[PDB]
């Protein structure tokens, strides 16, 4: 599966979670930013690797990062 | 009066029920083919399929091969058909080796023993059909000239 | 279970034995592919046309109508057709038989719905078949003579193709 | 819990539906409730009419289900949709929304997975972690 | 009980459509023409005469310049058009 | 050419039997679990 | 591989012994038929205009395969087709070439199996090992002396064949 | 379980002793070559047809030596065993000649054989419980006679014997050119060989000169 990391530069804008087509990311409680929330990736086995979350991230260099790894049926987006 | 319906009454499967796919003529022809006909061992399915395919394999090799203008054109064409048959039998064997787990079930094509039986039948049928085509073309001048002997 | 005509074959499913001349003879299973009533109407039309052709071949060997020998000369059987295509007799026959066969097509539509027996045109002006037993005997005789006539017309026309004589002249000058 | 007896939208069928891997590896299901019968676009290609009431639909991929969910959310204001994973054995795994609350909203009990406690520029060099099972994050 | 699809029983009406389309195409094409392709006959009759002429010369196929190919193509084109339109009209309207 | 039979013996073997057996055994090796 | 009866197995020893016994027979019969001139037109050089480019040998004279060599190869082609069909579609009673994965290997016979005369597997294995050794010895005696293999057989059998 | 004909070999698994003429003789296990139930029946039917055809061959090969039908020698000459097939076919065909004897035989026998094909297909699948080789042809009622319980054994035995016999007589004609009765009475047949035309498979007699002795 692909690996998705969220670094502590996250401002909790929830844009990466809204951009995710595969429901990989979610918002959890945090105290490191003014929004009081940070992104997390509990479901990276469903990650296709499209990097729409990285496109959605507004922080100078990204807070959410996708590292493409081992390809599975889900990560390759195969309907067969 | 609609001629195209969802396949197997399932609108979300990736198929459509069409006159080419699901008519009575198509269903009868498909259910009566040796690959699908009921009551056949996989060996006999192989025998019928091999007889047909090996029988027609002689013709293009005989008429269009590099030895087609020689007196040994039919012998060369049959030998080329036999080599193709042996190559295809090796293909069938390696497909069955990598595709199937060793199970007790042997009455179905998609089992290891069933595929081995099908391969054996296909080899014997292909050799027999090619030999029958060789005999008929060797002994009938109509088949040697593809009808030009009548002119 | 087994057929009567061919004892080593299973009886055809579409052959119940109700139609006249049914001895379970369908080794190729044509009644399983085509409709049995369509095949029966075809069999009766081929057989009746063959009965007329056989009787006509024999009678045209026996005698010709007045003035026919002026136009046809010594031509017999098949040889007449071409000549009388030019004179116009075959055109008139084609016209009026086609006109009758339009209503025959409507009758085929009736029999394919199941509302008409095959070959039944209700044509009994002389009331020969007033008894259903005599009707059954006449149906059997009609279908047997129709099939025999199909064989006969085949033999007569191919014997004429070989020798050029005709049926009765070949029977005499063999 | 996925009710298998939920009626499906009226669809004429297509060649874009699920293949043999749906019945062999895994399949996905999406249910939602509509206030009226209305035409939506299938994620596999074609137009279907969702019925008034509950709708159950089967797809090959999770992304197809979530695309359909986004379409019915942004075009028909339908937010009650549920996405499940179904295995050949009959096991149904509820997927979305995982805890009942949508992932873009914070919910109690959620724990952070994959969070790194420094900026992305503080990752280790590959030469530092070569021939060693240390992660590049530190 | 011919099913045209998985669960769609449909009457093909092959006898009526074939007979009616054959008669409705052959009879208008009995109209004669003095052009050398027809030879003084109608399209159907010139086609049948060409069939007889080329069957009198078995093995030997009709040549490229022989009128058989053009007669066959036009006759079967009109016949197929008549059969398609007749199937549409009789199977659909049925009245 | 001395031992002129050797090209006609070895070229069909090396060009058809060797790649066929290699492709078959490599297929079995890469597809087996 | 080894779980199917291929490699250094008793199955492979038996199969190569059978083929070697047949090979000794075929070499003796080849020497007999060639010595008596029973191969028709044995020195006729096959022509490329009839048999194609496969007949080309590129020797110093003729550039074609001799008819005897082609006839010997066709005789081998017959039993090769028999071999392919017996390997893929064996008789129900017959010993198979490749064995199933869960098969029971035949015990190695050691120096010599028990002395069961007749149509026994022990006699088959003994004569098979003997025939393989005989092929080795005949080849070595042919290539260390320059005597042709048919002639080496004819001298080793004391000119009985011809 | 061992064979009755071959007491040391094991009995073939597909033979049940139900069929007449079984003595356990199938060393190649041909009856086990297909797992299907009707296959053995198919085999038996083939055997029956072979024997019957062979019987009609063998008697014919004798009777064609004794007398010929009127006008036959004016058409084909003095050919005896397999050059009749060749000579008729040389004079058969539109354009090639006027006879149609072998083609007429092929036509009517092919009608009978297609009608037989349907029966073999039906008996193979199990839609019919008819015995192999049984066509219901008993117009003279010998099955309702006495001693009819061994007629099938005599049929199969004389069938096999006629198979071997016609193989004999044909391979004798191909070498000597005599025919059955002259071959039987002319015991040293290599001292007086009748000149005969080559068959329609002349390549098969090619090794007789070079490979084989060619005594004749
Ligand atoms: C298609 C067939 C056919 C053909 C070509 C003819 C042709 C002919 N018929 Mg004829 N005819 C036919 C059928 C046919 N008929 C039939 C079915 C009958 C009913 C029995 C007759 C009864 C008939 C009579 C009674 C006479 C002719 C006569 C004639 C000739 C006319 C001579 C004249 O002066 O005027 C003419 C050649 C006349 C003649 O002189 O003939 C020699 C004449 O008198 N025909
Ligand atoms: C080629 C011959 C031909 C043509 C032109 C038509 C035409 C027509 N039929 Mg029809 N029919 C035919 C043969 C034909 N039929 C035969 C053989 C049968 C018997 C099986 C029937 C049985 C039948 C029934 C039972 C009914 C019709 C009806 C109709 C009408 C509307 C339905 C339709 O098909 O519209 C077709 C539309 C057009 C042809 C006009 C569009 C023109 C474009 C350019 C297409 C034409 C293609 C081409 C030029 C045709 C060339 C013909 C070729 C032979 C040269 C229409 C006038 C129905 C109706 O309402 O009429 C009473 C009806 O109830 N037909
Ligand atoms: C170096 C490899 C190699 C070799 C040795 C050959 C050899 C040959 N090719 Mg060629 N070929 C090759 C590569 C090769 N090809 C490639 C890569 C292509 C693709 C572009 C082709 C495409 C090609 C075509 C399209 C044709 C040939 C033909 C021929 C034959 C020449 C004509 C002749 O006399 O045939 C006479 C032929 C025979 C007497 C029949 C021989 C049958 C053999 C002995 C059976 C062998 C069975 C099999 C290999 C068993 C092993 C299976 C196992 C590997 C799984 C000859 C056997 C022609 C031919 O005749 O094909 C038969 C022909 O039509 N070739
Ligand atoms: C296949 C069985 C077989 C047969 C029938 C013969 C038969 C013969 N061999 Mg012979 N031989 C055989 C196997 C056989 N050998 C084997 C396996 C070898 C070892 C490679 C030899 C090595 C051999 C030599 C070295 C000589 C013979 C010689 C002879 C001939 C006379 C001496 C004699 O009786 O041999 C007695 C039996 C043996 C020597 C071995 C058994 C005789 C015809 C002699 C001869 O005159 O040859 C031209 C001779 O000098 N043989
Ligand atoms: C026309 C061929 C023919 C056929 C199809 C059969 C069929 C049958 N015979 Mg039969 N038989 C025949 C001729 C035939 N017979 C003749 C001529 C004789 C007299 C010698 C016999 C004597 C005989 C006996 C004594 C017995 C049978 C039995 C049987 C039945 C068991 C299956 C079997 O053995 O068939 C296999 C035979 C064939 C299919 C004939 C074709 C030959 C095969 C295919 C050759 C294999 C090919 C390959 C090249 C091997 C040849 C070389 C090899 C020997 C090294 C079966 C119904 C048994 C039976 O029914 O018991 C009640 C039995 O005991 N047969
Ligand atoms: C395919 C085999 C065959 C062939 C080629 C012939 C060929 C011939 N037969 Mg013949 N025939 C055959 C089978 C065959 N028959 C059979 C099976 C029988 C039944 C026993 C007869 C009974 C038979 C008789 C009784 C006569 C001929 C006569 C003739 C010759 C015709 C000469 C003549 O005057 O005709 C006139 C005869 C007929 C048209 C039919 C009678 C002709 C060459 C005739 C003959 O020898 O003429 C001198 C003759 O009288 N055949
Ligand atoms: C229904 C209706 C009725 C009507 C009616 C109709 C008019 C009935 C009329 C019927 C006739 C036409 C029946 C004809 C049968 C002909 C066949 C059987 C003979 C075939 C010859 C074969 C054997 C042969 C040939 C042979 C070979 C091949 C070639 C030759 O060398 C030799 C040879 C000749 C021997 C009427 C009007 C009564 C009123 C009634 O109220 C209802
Ligand atoms: C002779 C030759 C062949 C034969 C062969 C056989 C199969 C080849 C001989 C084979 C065996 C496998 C060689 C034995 C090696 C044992 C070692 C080297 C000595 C170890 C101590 C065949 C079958 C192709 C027929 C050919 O017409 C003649
Ligand atoms: C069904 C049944 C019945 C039927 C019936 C009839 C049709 C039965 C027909 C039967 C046939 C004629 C039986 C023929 C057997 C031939 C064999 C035994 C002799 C073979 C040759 C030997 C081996 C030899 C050879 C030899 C060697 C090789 C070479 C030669 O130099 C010498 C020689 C020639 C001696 C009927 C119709 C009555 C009705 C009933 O209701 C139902
Ligand atoms: C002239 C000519 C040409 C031509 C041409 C052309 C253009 C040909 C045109 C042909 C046409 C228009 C044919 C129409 C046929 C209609 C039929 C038979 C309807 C049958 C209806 C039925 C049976 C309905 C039955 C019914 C039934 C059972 C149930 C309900 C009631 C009812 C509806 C009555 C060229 C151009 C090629 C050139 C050539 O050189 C000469
Ligand atoms: C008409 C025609 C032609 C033709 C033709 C024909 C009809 C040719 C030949 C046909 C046939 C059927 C030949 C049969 C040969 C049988 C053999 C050798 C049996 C051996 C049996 C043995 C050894 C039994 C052994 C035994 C067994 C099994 C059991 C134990 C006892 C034992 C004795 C040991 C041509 C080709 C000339 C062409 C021409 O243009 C047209
Ligand atoms: C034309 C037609 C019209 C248009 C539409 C269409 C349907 C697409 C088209 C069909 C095109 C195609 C589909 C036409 C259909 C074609 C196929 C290719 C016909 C194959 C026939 C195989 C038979 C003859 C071999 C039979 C075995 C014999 C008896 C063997 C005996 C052997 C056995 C083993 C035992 C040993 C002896 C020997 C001799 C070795």
């Amino acid at each position: 599966s692909h690996s998705v990391k969220v670094y502590d530069t996250c401002i909790g804008c929830t844009q990466c979670v809204r951009a995710c087509p595969c429901d990989v990311l979610e918002m959890v409680s945090w105290d490191g930013c003014k929004a009081g929330q940070i992104a997390s990736a509990p479901r990276t086995e469903d990650c296709i690797g499209c990097k729409r979350c990285e496109t959605a991230c507004p922080t100078d260099f990204l807070s959410v990062r996708v590292y493409l790894g081992g390809e599975t049926t889900r990560s390759m987006g195969l309907a067969y | 009066s609609q001629f195209i319906k969802p396949y197997n009454d399932d609108p979300f499967v990736g198929n459509l029920a069409t006159p080419v796919s699901t008519s009575s003529f198509t269903k009868s022809l498909l259910s009566n083919l040796p690959a699908y006909r009921a009551g056949l061992s996989p060996l006999l399915r192989g025998v019928e399929i091999g007889l047909t395919h090996g029988y027609f394999l002689v013709g293009p090799f005989y008429k269009l091969g590099p030895l087609r203008n020689s007196d040994v054109a039919l012998l060369s064409g049959f030998f080329s058909a036999l080599g193709l048959i042996i190559i295809l039998v090796a293909c069938l064997t390696i497909y069955g080796v990598v595709s199937f787990e060793e199970t007790e079930a042997k009455d179905q094509l998609q089992t290891a023993k069933g595929w081995r039986q099908f391969t054996s039948g296909w080899l014997v049928g292909s050799v027999g059909g090619a030999s029958f085509a060789y005999i008929l073309i060797s002994n009938i001048p109509f088949l040697q000239t593809a009808g030009m002997s009548m002119l | 279970a087994m057929s009567d005509s061919v004892p080593f074959l299973k009886q055809p499913e579409a052959l119940d034995g109700s139609m006249a001349g049914d001895v379970g003879f369908d080794p190729l299973g044509f009644s399983s592919i085509g409709d049995i009533n369509f095949l029966r109407e075809a069999e009766l039309k081929h057989g009746r046309i063959a009965m007329l052709a056989a009787a006509g071949s024999i009678a045209q060997d026996i005698f010709t109508f007045p003035g026919v020998s002026k136009v046809v000369g010594t031509a017999k059987m098949t040889g007449v057709h071409d000549i009388l295509v030019k004179q116009g007799a075959m055109g008139q026959l084609l016209l009026w038989l086609s006109f009758l066969e339009v209503f025959g097509t409507i009758a085929l539509l009736e029999t394919l719905d199941g509302k008409r027996a095959p070959g039944d045109f209700k044509f009994d002006p002389l009331n020969f078949s007033k008894n259903p037993e005599t009707f059954k005997r006449y149906q059997l005789a009609e279908i047997k003579n129709g099939r025999l006539a199909m064989m006969g017309v085949g033999g007569m026309v191919h014997g004429y193709f070989i020798t050029g004589k005709g049926p009765l002249e070949l029977l005499g000058n063999f | 819990t996925l009710n298998l007896q939920i009626p499906s939208p009226t669809f004429e069928g297509s060649t874009g539906g699920w293949l043999r891997a749906a019945e062999v590896e895994e399949k996905y299901a999406i249910t939602w409730t509509s206030p009226k019968e209305q035409v939506f676009e299938m994620p596999t290609g074609g137009a279907a009419i969702m019925r008034q009431g509950e709708n159950l639909l089967y797809l090959a991929r999770k992304e197809q289900c979530l695309a359909l969910a986004t379409q019915v959310k942004n075009s028909f204001k339908i937010t009650d949709y549920k996405v499940y994973r179904i295995f050949p054995s009959g096991e149904v795994q509820y997927l979305h929304p995982k805890d009942g609350v949508f992932p873009e909203k914070v919910n109690a009990g959620r724990v952070g997975v994959g969070n790194v406690s420094h900026s992305i520029g503080k990752n280790l060099n590959p030469a530092q972690i070569k021939f060693t099972s240390k992660s590049f994050n530190g | 009980k011919f099913e045209v699809s998985d669960g769609t029983p449909y009457d093909l009406n092959v006898p009526l459509v074939g007979a009616a389309s054959f008669i409705g195409w052959v009879v208008p094409t009995l109209l004669p023409s003095q052009i050398p392709l027809y030879g003084g006959k109608g399209l159907s009759t010139a086609f049948f005469a060409s069939i007889g002429t080329n069957l009198a010369k078995f093995p030997a196929p009709p040549g490229m310049t022989d009128p058989f190919w053009l007669l066959c193509f036009i006759w079967h084109s009109g016949l197929f058009a008549t059969m398609i339109l007749g199937s549409i009209g009789y199977n659909g309207y049925a009245a | 050419m001395t031992a002129a039979y050797l090209p006609s013996i070895l070229v069909p073997i090396i060009g058809l039997i060797f790649p066929g057996l290699v492709m078959a055994f490599a297929f079995i090796y890469i597809e087996q679990d | 591989f080894g779980g199917r009866g291929l490699g250094v197995t008793v199955n492979a020893e038996r199969w190569n012994g059978r083929h070697a016994m047949f090979g000794i027979f075929a070499m003796v019969m080849t020497s007999y038929m060639k010595g008596h001139g029973l191969i028709p037109d044995a020195d006729k050089i096959l022509d490329v205009a009839q048999w194609g480019s496969l007949a080309s040998v590129w020797d110093g004279a003729g550039n074609g395969i001799s008819n005897e060599r082609a006839i010997i190869l066709i005789a081998h082609v017959h039993v090769l087709v028999v071999s392919v069909i017996a390997a893929v579609a064996p008789f129900g009673f017959q010993d198979t070439l490749v064995k199933e994965k869960g098969y029971t290997p035949e015990a190695p016979a050691g120096l010599i199996p028990p002395f069961k005369t007749g149509l026994t597997p022990e006699a088959e294995l003994i004569n098979g090992r003997l025939a393989m050794l005989g092929i080795i010895s005949i080849v070595t005696a042919s290539v260390f002396t320059g005597t042709p293999v048919v002639d080496t057989i004819n001298l080793g059998m004391g000119k009985i064949l011809y | 379980a061992k064979s009755k004909a071959i007491p040391f070999l094991d009995a073939p698994p597909a033979l049940s002793e139900s069929m007449p003429g079984y003595v356990g003789f199938d060393p190649l296990w041909v009856s086990s070559m297909l797992p299907d139930a009707g296959y053995v029946k198919f085999l038996q039917e083939a055997e029956i047809k072979h024997g019957r055809v062979a019987m009609l061959a063998a008697a014919g090969a004798i009777v064609q030596d004794i007398f010929t039908f009127p006008g036959v020698t004016s058409v084909i000459g003095n050919v005896k065993m397999t050059s009749v097939h060749d000579t008729f076919l040389s004079m058969e065909g539109p354009g090639k000649g006027n006879q149609a004897a072998m083609h007429q035989l092929l036509l009517w026998l092919g009608i009978l054989e297609i009608a037989t094909s349907v029966a073999i297909i039906q008996s193979f699948k199990g839609e019919t419980n008819r015995a192999p080789g049984d066509f219901g042809f008993d117009p003279l009622g010998f099955s309702k006679k006495a001693g009819a319980e061994t007629m099938a054994l005599k049929e199969i035995k004389n069938g096999r014997l006629a198979m071997i016999g016609i193989g004999g007589m044909v391979h004798h004609y191909l070498l000597t050119g005599k025919g059955p009765l002259q071959f039987l009475g002319g015991i040293p047949n290599y001292k007086s060989c009748v000149s005969h035309p080559d068959s329609l498979l002349p390549w098969l007699i090619k090794p007789v000169g070079a490979v084989l002795p060619k005594i004749c």
